[PDB]
């Protein structure tokens, strides 16, 4: 159970990188290649907080 | 004295790579923004744009756009991107109704003639056309839908000419008292004040970085290097990593591949249709053992 | 010209089970060896789908082309052996007062048009069997009486299309999903080789995306266009002297549902969970696993 | 004018 | 007070150049009721409309 | 004390639904009846985060 809980916590941490957290996307590179530094700053701030 | 963790071992990119599809023709800026005739707003014209380079700098000699507003994309990024399916919606409105070609807007044009979706990706372009669409006796060839029983859905076109029942007596297919024709003529004159003058509107709609793209900006493609940490630009999607050969079998409607974290880890190269796997260059933790800065 | 058919035998409508069909690819993004959850307009698992026949026992005679609602999208299944279902009609009032979408296969091209068609009450296509040449040649195309003031047109490349009225088993299953969102008519499709006599078979097939048409019209009703057969063995006038080749089609309706799709190692969707079917499937979707301890 | 004042697409005329 | 806010009857004769709502989306204006309604009317020049 | 602590925690969780969390309101339906889904979505995201 200890090994299962630790592996599940790490895999949940990996899988939580797919969330948007209220931003337009979950990929940093997709945000950076479609927006100028101001609106990219807003969306990356949302992703950073999440 | 002790042992301390530090930043993980990172490798910097060596060069930059741009991979765009082989497209040579320019996009029909003359056919869209310099057409001889424009459609009415109730029968707005939709044109499909494909297999070309969006070099809008050639518009700089003869555009003079008064309204240019993009929604899903910054304008300064427009030269560095690729667009999957591009549609141009062309019509002519009044000068006061240009503000109704924004999403989430109310008014006669936004409810009965032309509506934009709430999630709209694209750019609205509008310019004054008083020197083209106005004549001295009055140009009445541009119509708008004044009467309708309900608001239009987004990107819906209504070209019906059924007689509108404005009161309680039924119309029986004929016009008369409280029974009006739904289409009405714009009155365009050169002596009209601004806001009563004709405006040509082109709305470009596209979808970005999720499908194979065919319209691309004026970026020169470079050579494809592998097995090295590089900065890549695949069809407008930028990033950093090592590109290697892949055994992934992409379906013909697919361009990108994603892992369990929904980051792009596979791509189809647009020039030579081969599948590449993207792998980040930074890997491996680093610790430092010291006997103390005071000691040594 | 519009011909109202006769000699139809009236039977009550039939219903069957959709099982685990109607699943399509939600996006154009490759995923492999993953369990991906997404919400979209899906046909629910084990849905009561409506069953329509084209048969001439000779002795019931069924030629089913009714006008059905469109709702939030349509799942269409067709089990055929010899090329009876040729296309569909989408619209609201299906006359000259509104704009309507024709999708048809007239045995030479695929025609997709968006016009103000004055549609017939009984629209159909026709194949004539020639005894003197042992050939099946297309003769009639009675879908609309007029088409005026219209915007979207598409004609595909020409082809030669087999029209012989074969007998035996239903050999081909063709499944479609039609959606009408934001002025876009999205068509998803898949074809499967089958061998069965009747009813909709159970099984899984992921419908790959076919097309998105920018039609920009209002769609509430739809109607399937079928092809009948005429020969020397079926005498009479245009209204009565006809027979129907054997075919079946199945209509279901999509609603906003959350599905859990399974991408295998090659990137093909091979299984799915409907999270709102029963609490077992809700537990499956919460666990992100198909197996429950 | 395509129509007289009050009729057709010229309802809002004068 | 005590009236129906059917602004579609303005579509015949108004032709507004500036229309900006602040506490409410315009598309929701047909679905709401309004309690303390006041109209402040005046005349300025164009450059002060902003 | 154990019973009181659990009941107080549940009542605090119930009473925290009245907070605005930087949005324009605390009621979901009041936000949804005054705003279109673009301008509603920011306030709903603030309430979701809180
Ligand atoms: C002919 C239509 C081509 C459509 C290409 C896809 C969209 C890519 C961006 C194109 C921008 C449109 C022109 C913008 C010109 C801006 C000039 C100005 O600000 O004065
Ligand atoms: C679509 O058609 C139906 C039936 O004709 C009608 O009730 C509905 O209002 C139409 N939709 C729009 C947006 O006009
Ligand atoms: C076919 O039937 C419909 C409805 O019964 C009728 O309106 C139409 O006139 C008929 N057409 C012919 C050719 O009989
Ligand atoms: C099928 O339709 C196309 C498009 O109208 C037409 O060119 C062709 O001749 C038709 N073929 C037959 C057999 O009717
Ligand atoms: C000549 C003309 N035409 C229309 C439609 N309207 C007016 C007022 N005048």
């Amino acid at each position: 159970d200890v090994v299962n809980q630790n592996a599940q916590a790490l895999n949940t941490l990996v899988k939580q990188l797919s969330s948007n957290f209220g931003a337009i996307s979950s990929v940093l590179n997709d945000i950076l290649s479609r927006l100028d530094p101001p609106e990219a700053e807003v969306q990356i701030d949302r992703l950073i907080t999440g | 004295k002790g042992i301390y963790q530090t930043s993980n071992f990172r490798v910097q990119p060596t060069e930059s790579i741009v991979r765009f599809p082989n497209i040579t023709n320019l996009c029909p800026f003359g056919e869209v923004f310099n057409a001889t005739r424009f459609a009415s707003v109730y029968a707005w014209n939709r044109k499909r744009i494909s297999n070309c380079v969006a070099d809008y700098s050639v518009l700089y000699n003869s555009a003079s756009f008064s309204t240019f507003k993009c929604y899903g994309v910054s304008p300064t990024k427009l030269n560095d991107l690729c667009f999957t399916n591009v549609y141009a919606d062309s019509f002519v409105i009044r000068g006061d109704e240009v503000r109704q070609i924004a999403p989430g807007q109310t008014g006669k044009i936004a409810d009965y003639n032309y509506k934009l979706p709430d999630d709209f990706t694209g750019c609205v372009i509008a310019w004054n056309s008083n020197n083209l669409d106005s004549k001295v006796g009055g140009n009445y060839n541009y119509l708008y839908r004044l009467f309708r029983k309900s608001n239009l859905k987004p990107f819906e076109r209504d070209i019906s000419t059924e007689i509108y029942q404005a009161g309680s007596t039924p119309c029986n297919g004929v016009e008369g008292f409280n029974c009006y024709f739904p289409l009405q003529s714009y009155g365009f004159q050169p002596t009209n004040g601004v806001g009563y003058q004709p405006y040509r509107v082109v709305v470009l709609s596209f979808e970005l970085l999720h499908a194979p793209a065919t319209v691309c900006g004026p970026k020169k493609s470079t050579n494809l290097v592998k097995n090295k940490c590089v900065n890549f630009n695949f069809n407008g999607l930028t990033g950093t990593g090592v590109l290697t050969e892949s055994n992934k079998k992409f379906l013909p409607f697919q361009q990108f591949g994603r892992d369990i974290a929904d980051t792009t880890d596979a791509v189809r190269d647009p020039q030579t249709l081969e599948i590449l796997d993207i792998t980040p260059c930074s890997f491996g933790g680093v610790s430092v053992i010291t006997p103390g800065t005071n000691t040594s | 010209q519009c011909v109202n058919l006769t000699t139809r035998t009236q039977l009550p409508p039939a219903y069957t089970n959709s099982f685990t069909r109607g699943v399509y690819y939600p996006d154009k993004v490759f995923r492999s060896s993953v369990l991906h959850s997404t919400q979209d307009l899906f046909l629910p698992f084990f849905s009561n789908v409506t069953w329509f026949h084209a048969i001439h026992v000779s002795g019931t005679k069924r030629f089913d082309n009714p006008v059905l609602p469109f709702n939030d999208g349509v799942y269409f299944a067709s089990t055929e052996k010899s090329n009876i279902i040729r296309g569909w009609i989408f619209g609201t009032t299906l006359d000259s007062k509104t704009q309507s979408l024709l999708i048809v296969n007239n045995a030479t091209n695929v025609v997709i048009k968006v016009c103000e068609f004055q549609f017939c009450n009984d629209p159909f296509l026709g194949v004539y069997y020639h005894k003197n040449n042992k050939s099946w040649m297309e003769s009639e195309f009675r879908v609309y009486s007029s088409a005026n003031n219209c915007t979207f047109e598409y004609v595909s490349q020409p082809f030669l299309m087999d029209l012989e009225g074969k007998q035996g088993n239903f050999k081909n299953l063709r499944e479609f999903v039609f959606k009408n969102i934001d002025g876009y008519f999205k068509i998803y499709s898949k074809h499967t080789p089958i061998n069965l006599v009747r009813d909709l078979p159970q099984g899984f097939s992921a419908l790959e995306p076919l097309v998105d048409l920018p039609i920009g019209i209002n769609i509430t009703r739809f109607q399937t266009l079928l092809a009948l057969h005429r020969s020397y063995l079926t005498p009479g006038d245009s209204s009565s002297g006809w027979t129907a080749g054997a075919a079946a089609y199945y209509v279901g309706y999509l609603q906003p549902r959350t599905f859990l799709l399974k991408y295998n190692e090659n990137g093909t969707i091979t299984d799915a969970v409907d999270c709102a079917l029963d609490p077992l499937s809700e537990t499956k979707c919460t666990l992100k696993s198909f197996t429950v301890e | 004018c395509p129509y007289v004042l009050g009729r057709x697409t010229c309802l809002x005329c004068a």
